[PDB]
């Protein structure tokens, strides 16, 4: 285990953390957030809440796991 | 016209441990909202900013930073617990403005005497094409 | 040679996309459906279904077989 | 000789004055 | 091919594919072959779901063929 | 206490629902409005939670469903043991495991695809496997 | 006026848009041009966030409440900070 | 070989035209939204109702079009380079046989001709070709950043900023600095435009590096 | 070891533990009511159990792949380079997916089954109340590692 | 108005950072500018065009200036098939030593870039023959830009 | 026999698939809900129609002349 | 004394509203409102469904062509 | 008995039965007339 192994072990620590970030954000904010205060009422997998308030594409918890898959595929 | 609004007093807020979803610097500069409701029984509900706090008997009061939040709770209270509620807007200087029912009656049903601001009396297909409004302050819908 | 021929094709690819792009802005902002009554321009808005579908057919026919013969060759 | 002066000026100074000039103009208020 | 295929679903949106479907549907009205289960474009959260699924399938399989053929030949 | 109270004949074994697609859901059962219908049929097939509102039925469905998942695995295992017996150089592999590739799949020669039958050695041919069953069957003394 | 909300004469007075405004823009006023004898009205367009759900619940030929997105303000952008 | 490629070229022109021509004629309106003219050339969408209306503006028709332009011009310049790069070496048989099956294009053109480029710098030394080797990867990096804006849409990032704009408002020594203009995530159309800018830039720089290095490496 | 561990939880006779009482003694100062009430919300919701099981079975599959390449358990598996690479690669992918599944079903539980009027839990409450801190701090680290790894 | 952008009031009062991004993309769209009139619409375009010609002439005066100050143009003529045309010189203070050697080519004295735009042949054909033709070629185009 | 002969062989088949499918959709068009008879195909009705594609060139060419292969301006709904 | 206006019932009608989903289509009249002030009286039922799933809406007298 | 036939008539079940028959037919023809690059009868 020399230097070249030290870097790559800190790559894995990076992609694991990012993957945790996406999924963890989805779980916590699956019911409400400062953007949408009643996200729970919209269900588990809904596309968006329209283009208002700047644009709310992909706020459903299903779309957080949808994003996680790539990083899982990346890690 | 019998529309004297409610004229917000200073009452006691619900028990809550406090969370990170409360007001921010926007409150100190622009505006923040309060929503005063009266309960008959001390129960537990869920806050719009996540987490659960327990309403106490009688006149409550609670401040939230937007209008979508005051109403989002406002639907829950009126629906789950069959309970009345208003909300206001509070300015930095201190002037407080009456907001929600705006007449004493929820906007769902009809009061003889409100205005008709924002209506076109023609079908939607009859709007004017964008060449007819060019170089003017008008729009097709306006 | 390579740096020149490749250069001008990519320029031509971009410019040709702009031509249609400002075609669309024409139909939105400046077109007038009265002053162009039944002329050759308003008719191209009148059988837009016939234009669109056949373009879809020619693309589909080329796609299936150019790829088709290719996988077979592979 | 001359490159050693003109390369930094267009690479370091001329960007800095440019960014700081725009930043005031963008963030003005009247 | 499957990996590059998934991009058509992730990048683009539904409202374009719905309209192109309409013009295709018109030609079938002309020849009386318009179906009675009306054609529709995929729902918003399905365009994503198909998009991620292919992307994962193309990415994983490419490594699959990359690994087995390489290692089997060298040992 | 802890006992085994079950029911007797909750749902009658019959073929009717096999010819009423989308019977499980009240929304899907009315019929194919558009092609959006034939996608929602599979998206909500297994979501037992959305079909009914009580825990008892959801339980019995997941409990029985697992049996299906358990059954397929056994069928998957059965093929692997069968294939290793009828179409493999396993017994040859037990002689020189160091330098004879494990092969347990043999393709029919239709369109030239018999080129896939590789010279895995051991007087045999076929797709060289890599799931490593052979080391598992040797470690169990087959 | 931040966004412009317009209600046409096709509206059948079903009170499905008003009940679906999450920030209390639209409201119901009397009319005489429908069997229900009431038509919707939008007298508080300032707080209109732009969430088109207000007109994903208007069940008419094309639509009877329409939303045009204009400039954005600090409340029409739904900023909490 | 030249027969099959030409149809691939021909496929590009129709499909590229189809998107643009479909965009132009439906700009004024269509069944999904028969008053599209009242919103302008470029608007984000029209909301989730009626089944969802993502990517409906005639702008977006131009948007999807560019992807097929870069692919199409990709298939043209590819063809010109390989046919000539075999000619200049006097090895014209190599194109005339490998150019009928796809692995021929991937093995004998991409993989084979990039041997000198990727050695622009290795743990043994560097060469003149190093700058083109660097730009080559730099092309891959911008291109791969493009996906980030096309796939991940706005509503996710907006919720991410709000937490961040809370953390900054409570950190001591760092609540003394206040943004003049509030921070928000890019708009829906902006992300598409930004996402396409990366994709195009990375797609030009990548090929432009391979085109020059591989040819100039042999100068023949 | 397993067999003895089987004889812990009380079923019908006098001996054995109560899973409810184990969760109702660990409550701490920082945590408040502690693990009280978790017995219900882990018993009247399948999406809780499926999310919790998926993470553990997901993680275990990965540890399987780290051990089977370093302590080769079957004979003539070491010198089978075709097998070692495949078996290590296979269970990593299986382990990766199942963990992602644990996020989805945990998310589904928050939307459908969670309810703070009956199935009230305190820890799952406190975790919700300071969620802005959790994501922002995890956001900073993901940036820190991003700059110092890539 | 009241701040950047001066040409769009709706953007100006946007408090978020959206204003800055959108104050750059909608700069040249003269129709959607506030208070535009059909006389202004053309007169801006006409002035803007002359701006685009200034760039084109200044751009081409750059090429002539470097090719005749740091280039091989007089030498390249002497044997077109064995002298790499030179685009310009490299002065990058991050370069280490083995790079300085590597990028020294074309018969120069320091690092250079080999010109692949094919200007060297075009100016050979159309009659240019020394450096000095190029310098006046630079000045003239610079004047035309002015 | 390299292209033209195999080509005509295809075009015969392709219409047969095309012409039969058209007949079925028209056949079930006049029912209470044509939706149900396409996701659950009527096998018997598709059996008395499966051979009518043997003579599609003859049948269609008469439709074209008689002007029932196409419609004119009644497109959506009916 | 004045007879009911518009089509009576069941009479197929060709839709003429330009922005409708069933333009140049045909539906069935289910009832016509006899109030003169009513601004869109003829209640037309269809066989297909618009993108919202709806399959009926009111219409104006001059946007209805009574095919027979 | 009626319900079984109806189920067997739903679209997916026909598809595998129809395509399966089609696959068998083409495989047989290629087994009897292999390589088949031209149609040398007329
Ligand atoms: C000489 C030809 C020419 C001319 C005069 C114009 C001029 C114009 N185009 Mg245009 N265009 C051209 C070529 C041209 N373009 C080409 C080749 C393409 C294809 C790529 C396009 C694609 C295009 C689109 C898609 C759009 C325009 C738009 C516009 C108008 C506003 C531009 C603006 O403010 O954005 C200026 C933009 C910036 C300052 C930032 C852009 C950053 C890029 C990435 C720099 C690299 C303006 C009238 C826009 C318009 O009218 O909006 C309503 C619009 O939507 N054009
Ligand atoms: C691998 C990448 C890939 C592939 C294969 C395609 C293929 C296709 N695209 Mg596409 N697209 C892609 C990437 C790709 N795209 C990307 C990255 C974008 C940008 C977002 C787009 C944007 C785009 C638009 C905007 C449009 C298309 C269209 C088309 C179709 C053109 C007709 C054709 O040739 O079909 C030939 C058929 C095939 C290639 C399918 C082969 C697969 C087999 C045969 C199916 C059965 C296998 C068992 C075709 C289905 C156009 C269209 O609909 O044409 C009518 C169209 O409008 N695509
Ligand atoms: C020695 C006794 C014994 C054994 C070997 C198993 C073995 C198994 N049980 Mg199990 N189970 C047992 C007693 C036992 N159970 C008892 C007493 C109960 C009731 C309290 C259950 C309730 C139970 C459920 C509810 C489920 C299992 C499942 C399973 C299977 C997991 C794979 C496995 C075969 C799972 C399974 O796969 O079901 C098919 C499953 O879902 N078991
Ligand atoms: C289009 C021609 C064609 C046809 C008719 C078949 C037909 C068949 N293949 Mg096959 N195959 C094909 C192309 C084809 N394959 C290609 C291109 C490959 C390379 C990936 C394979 C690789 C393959 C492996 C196996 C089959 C097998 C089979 C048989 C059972 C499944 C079936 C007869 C199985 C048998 O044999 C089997 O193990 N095939
Ligand atoms: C054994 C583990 C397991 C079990 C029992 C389930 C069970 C379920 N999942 Mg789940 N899931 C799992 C693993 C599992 N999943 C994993 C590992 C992931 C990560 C990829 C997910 C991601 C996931 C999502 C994102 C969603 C579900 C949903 C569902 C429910 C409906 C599934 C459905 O209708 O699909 C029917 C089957 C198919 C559509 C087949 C797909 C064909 C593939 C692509 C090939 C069902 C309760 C859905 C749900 O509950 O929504 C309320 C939902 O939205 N799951
Ligand atoms: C190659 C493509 C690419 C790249 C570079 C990134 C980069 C990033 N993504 Mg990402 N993403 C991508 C594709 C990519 N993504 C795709 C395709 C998807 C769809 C699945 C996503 C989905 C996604 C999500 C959902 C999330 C991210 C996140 C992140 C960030 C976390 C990493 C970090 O902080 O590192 C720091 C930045 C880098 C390592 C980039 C390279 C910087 C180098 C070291 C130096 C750069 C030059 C330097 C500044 C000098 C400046 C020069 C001067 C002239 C200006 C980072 C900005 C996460 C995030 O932002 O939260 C933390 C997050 O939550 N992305
Ligand atoms: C009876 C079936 C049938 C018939 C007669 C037609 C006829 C037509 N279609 Mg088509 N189409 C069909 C089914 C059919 N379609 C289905 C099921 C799909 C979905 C994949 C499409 C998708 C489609 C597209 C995308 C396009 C057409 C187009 C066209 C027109 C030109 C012909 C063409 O390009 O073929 C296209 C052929 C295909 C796409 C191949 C798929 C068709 C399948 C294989 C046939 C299905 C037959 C049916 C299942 C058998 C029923 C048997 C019954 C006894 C149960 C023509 C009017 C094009 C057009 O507008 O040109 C004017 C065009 O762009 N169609
Ligand atoms: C440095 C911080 C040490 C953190 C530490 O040692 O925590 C120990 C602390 C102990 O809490 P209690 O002892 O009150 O909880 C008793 C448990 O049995 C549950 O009630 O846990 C926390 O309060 C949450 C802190 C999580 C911090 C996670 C940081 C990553
Ligand atoms: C054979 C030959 C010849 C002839 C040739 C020719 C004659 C060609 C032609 C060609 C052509 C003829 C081409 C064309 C092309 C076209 C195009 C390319 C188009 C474009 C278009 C556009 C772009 C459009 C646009 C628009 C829109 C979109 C809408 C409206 C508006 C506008 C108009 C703008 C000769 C004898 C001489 C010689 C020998 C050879
Ligand atoms: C001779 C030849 C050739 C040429 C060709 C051509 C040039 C062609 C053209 C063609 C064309 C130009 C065509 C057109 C067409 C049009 C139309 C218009 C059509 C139509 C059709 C239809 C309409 C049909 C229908 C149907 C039927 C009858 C069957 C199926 C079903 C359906 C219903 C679909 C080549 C060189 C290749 C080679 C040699 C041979
Ligand atoms: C291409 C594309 C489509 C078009 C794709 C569609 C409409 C579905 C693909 C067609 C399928 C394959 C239907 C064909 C199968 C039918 C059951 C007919 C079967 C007959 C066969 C046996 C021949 C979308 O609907 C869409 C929606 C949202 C985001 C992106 C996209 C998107 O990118
Ligand atoms: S673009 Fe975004 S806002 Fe618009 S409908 Fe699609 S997902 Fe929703
Ligand atoms: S967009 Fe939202 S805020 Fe505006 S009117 Fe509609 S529902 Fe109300």
């Amino acid at each position: 285990l020399g230097t070249a192994d030290f870097l790559v072990h800190h790559i894995h620590a990076f992609t694991i953390h990012v993957t945790v970030l996406i999924l963890l954000k989805g779980v916590l904010f699956a019911r409400s957030s400062r953007l949408i205060p009643d996200k729970a009422n919209l269900g588990f997998r809904f596309p968006c809440d329209g283009p208002g308030r700047g644009g709310t594409c992909q706020v459903s918890a299903w779309d957080h796991v949808f994003l996680g898959l790539f990083w899982m595929y990346n890690a | 016209g019998f529309v004297p609004p409610q004229l917000d007093p200073s009452t006691p807020s619900p028990i809550f441990g406090g969370s990170t979803g409360g007001l921010l610097r926007k409150a100190q500069v622009e505006e923040f909202y309060v929503i005063t409701w009266t309960s008959p029984k001390e129960q537990v509900f869920e806050m719009p900013t996540g987490g659960a706090a327990i309403m106490r008997e009688g006149p409550n009061l609670l401040k939230l930073a937007r209008k979508e939040q005051c109403l989002a709770l406002g639907n829950r209270l009126r629906s789950k617990y069959k309970i009345a509620y208003q909300f206001y807007r509070v300015f930095p200087n201190g002037e407080v403005q009456y907001l929600h029912p705006k007449d004493g009656v929820y906007p769902e049903k009809v009061n003889a005497g409100r205005q008709g601001v924002g209506q076109n009396f023609r079908s939607i297909g009859k709007n004017v094409s964008p060449i007819e409004v060019k170089f003017t302050g008008k729009n097709s819908f306006d | 040679q390579a740096a020149l021929y490749t250069h001008h094709q990519y320029i031509a690819g971009f410019i040709m996309t702009g031509a249609f792009a400002h075609g669309a802005i024409f139909f939105i902002r400046d077109y007038n459906p009265e002053q162009n009554e039944d002329n050759v321009l308003a008719r191209m808005l009148d059988h837009k279904e016939a234009i669109i579908s056949h373009l879809s057919w020619a693309s589909l026919f080329l796609g299936f077989h150019t790829l088709g013969l290719y996988v077979h060759n592979d | 000789n001359l490159p050693s002066i003109f390369v930094p000026l267009v690479g370091l100074v001329f960007p800095a004055i440019a960014m700081t000039s725009l930043f005031l103009y963008v963030q003005k208020k009247k | 091919f499957v990996w590059a295929f998934s991009l058509m679903f992730l990048f683009s949106g539904r409202g374009y594919w719905q309209e192109l479907i309409e013009s295709i549907v018109w030609a079938h009205n002309k020849l009386k072959v318009a179906p009675a289960t009306q054609p529709r474009a995929l729902s918003i959260i399905q365009g994503r779901a198909v998009g991620v699924t292919h992307y994962l399938l193309g990415g994983i399989a490419t490594t699959w063929a990359f690994f087995l053929a390489r290692i089997i030949a060298v040992g | 206490e802890v006992k085994i109270v079950v029911d007797r004949d909750p749902v009658k074994t019959s073929f009717e629902e096999w010819a009423r697609p989308g019977h499980f859901s009240r929304t899907l059962a009315k019929g194919p409005d558009t092609t959006t219908w034939i996608w929602n049929l599979h998206a909500d097939a297994h979501d037992f939670d959305s079909h009914t509102g009580d825990l008892e039925e959801i339980s019995r469905k997941v409990f029985s469903a697992h049996f299906g998942q358990l059954s397929i695995i056994f069928l998957w295992l059965s093929g692997m043991y069968f294939h290793g017996a009828r179409f493999s150089n396993y017994e040859a592999w037990l002689s020189d495991p160091t330098h004879i590739g494990p092969s347990a799949q043999v393709v029919w020669p239709i369109v030239g695809q018999e080129i896939l039958n590789g010279d895995v050695g051991g007087g045999f041919r076929g797709i060289q496997i890599t799931s490593g069953f052979f080391q598992l069957w040797r470690a169990s003394g087959i | 006026m931040s966004h412009s909300v317009k209600i046409y004469d096709t509206c059948i007075g079903c009170t499905q848009c008003v009940r679906a405004c999450p920030t209390d823009v639209l409201e119901m006023i009397p009319w005489d041009g429908c069997k229900a004898k009431q038509i919707a009205s939008a007298p508080r367009t300032e707080d209109c966030v732009g969430c088109k759900r207000c007109e994903s619940a208007c069940p008419t030929d094309f639509l009877s409440v329409r939303v045009y997105l204009g400039p954005e303000t600090t409340r029409s952008m739904a900023l909490s900070y | 070989g030249d027969f099959l490629v030409h149809h691939a070229i021909a496929l590009g022109l129709h499909t590229t035209t189809l998107i643009l021509v479909k965009g132009a004629l439906d700009a004024r309106g269509s069944k999904l939204m028969p008053d599209k003219k009242d919103f302008g050339y470029s608007f984000p969408c029209d909301g989730p109702g009626r089944g969802g209306t993502c990517d409906i503006s005639a702008w977006d028709a131009f948007y999807l079009a560019v992807f097929w332009m870069l692919n199409t011009i990709g298939w043209v310049t590819f063809y010109w380079h390989w046919k000539h790069i075999t000619l200049w070496q006097g090895n014209v048989s190599q194109f005339n046989e490998s150019s009928t099956y796809l692995m021929g294009w991937l093995r004998d053109y991409l993989w084979l001709n990039s041997s000198q480029l990727i050695n622009g710098y290795n743990p043994f030394g560097m060469n003149s070709l190093s700058v083109w080797a660097w730009m080559f990867l730099f092309g891959h990096l911008v291109w791969a950043t493009g996906f980030m804006f096309l796939i991940s849409w706005r509503g996710y990032w907006q919720e991410l900023i709000e937490t961040l704009a809370w953390a900054h408002e409570r950190t001591p020594l760092a609540n003394l600095i206040r943004w003049r203009d509030k921070p928000v995530a890019l708009s829906i159309v902006q992300a598409r435009l930004v996402g396409l800018a990366h994709f195009s830039v990375g797609y030009i720089f990548t090929y432009a590096a391979f085109l020059i290095a591989s040819t100039s490496g042999k100068f023949g | 070891l397993f067999l003895i561990a089987g004889h812990m939880y009380r079923t019908n006779w006098g001996i054995g533990h109560g899973l409810k009482d184990i969760l109702e003694a660990h409550k701490g100062p920082f945590t408040g009511q502690g693990h009280k009430g978790l017995y219900e919300i882990l018993t009247t919701s399948w999406h809780a159990q499926l999310s919790l099981n998926l993470a553990m079975l997901g993680s275990t599959t990965i540890v399987v792949a780290h051990h089977m390449y370093s302590m080769p358990p079957y004979p003539y598996l070491a010198t089978d380079y075709g097998t070692q690479l495949s078996l290590f690669t296979h269970h990593m992918w299986i382990g990766g997916f199942l963990i992602v599944g644990a996020a989805a079903h945990a998310a589904i539980f928050m939307v459908r089954d969670y309810d703070p009027t009956t199935r009230y839990n305190d820890l799952l409450d406190r975790v919700l109340r300071h969620r802005d801190a959790i994501i922002s701090h995890l956001n900073w680290v993901c940036i820190f590692l991003g700059f110092h790894s890539f | 108005e009241l701040r950047f952008p001066r040409f769009s009031q709706g953007l100006a009062q946007d408090p978020t950072t959206r204003r800055i991004w959108f104050g750059i993309a909608t700069a040249h769209d003269f129709e959607s500018h506030d208070d535009i009139t059909e006389e202004r619409l053309y007169q801006n375009i006409f002035a803007s065009h002359f701006g685009q010609l200034a760039i084109i002439f200044l751009w081409t005066s750059g090429n002539l200036f470097h090719v005749a100050w740091q280039g091989n143009f007089e030498s390249w003529i002497q044997d077109p098939l064995h002298v790499r045309p030179i685009a310009h010189a490299i002065w990058d203070p991050h370069f280490g030593q083995p790079a300085v050697e590597a990028f020294t080519r074309g018969g120069a004295a320091g690092p250079v870039n080999i010109a692949y735009s094919g200007v060297y042949q075009w100016w050979y054909t159309i009659g240019l023959r020394t450096n000095e033709d190029l310098y006046t070629g630079a000045l003239f185009l610079l004047f035309l830009s002015t | 026999g390299e292209f033209i002969t195999p080509g005509v062989l295809f075009l015969y088949i392709a219409g047969w698939i095309g012409w039969v499918g058209r007949s079925y959709l028209i056949a079930v068009s006049g029912e209470k809900k044509p939706a149900m008879r396409e996701i659950i195909i009527d096998v018997e009705l598709a059996a008395r129609i499966i051979p009518r594609g043997f003579i599609w060139p003859v049948a269609a060419y008469r439709e074209l002349i008689n002007g029932d292969l196409v419609v004119d301006d009644a497109d959506i709904g009916y | 004394k004045p007879p009911p206006r518009g089509p009576k019932r069941g009479t197929k009608v060709k839709i003429l509203r330009r922005e409708s989903y069933w333009y140049n289509g045909t539906g069935s009249v289910v009832t016509v409102d006899q109030d003169p002030n009513t601004r869109y009286p003829v209640v037309v039922r269809f066989a297909k469904v618009n993108y919202a799933g709806v399959s009926t809406n009111n219409y104006a007298l001059d946007e209805i062509k009574e095919v027979a | 008995m009626r319900d079984i036939k109806t189920y067997l008539s739903v679209a997916p079940v026909l598809s595998t039965l129809w395509f399966g028959a089609l696959a068998g037919l083409l495989i047989e023809i290629n087994r009897l007339f292999p390589d088949a690059l031209s149609f040398p009868f007329f």
